[PDB]
């Protein structure tokens, strides 16, 4: 660890991977799904 | 048919743009807030929406990472 790593930023990766848009539509077809 | 479903193929492509140590943490965010958006409260549809989202770095070949671990959800 050091002042120039690679210092990952998850919320901004988040943000920048459309905040797993795609993911959030498949978590919710498959929680429906349920029973 | 031996290809995934598309949504799931482009769920696996978004999953990749992150590193391997802010999937979890980010697939816990995202379930949060489609927990909230669509109102679901049924508790079967709540575990299996929470688990799911655990699951998919194991559905998407993220080898590093394998299931998120469980927390308790809100
Ligand atoms: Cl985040
Ligand atoms: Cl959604
Ligand atoms: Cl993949
Ligand atoms: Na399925
Ligand atoms: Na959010
Ligand atoms: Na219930």
């Amino acid at each position: 660890a050091g002042p120039f790593g690679p210092r990952p930023s998850c919320p901004s990766e988040f943000v920048s991977a459309h905040r797993l848009s795609a993911c959030e539509s498949w978590i919710h077809s498959e929680a429906t799904n349920a029973g | 048919p031996k290809e995934r479903p598309p949504l799931l193929r482009l769920c696996c492509t978004e999953l990749h743009k992150e590193n391997p140590e802010c999937v979890c943490s980010t697939l816990r965010r995202a379930a949060k807030a489609t927990r909230v958006r669509q109102g679901t409260a049924a508790a079967s549809q709540v575990q299996r929406l929470f688990q799911t989202a655990r699951h998919l770095p194991s559905t998407c070949g993220f080898a590093g990472v394998g299931t998120c671990p469980f927390k308790a959800t809100p």
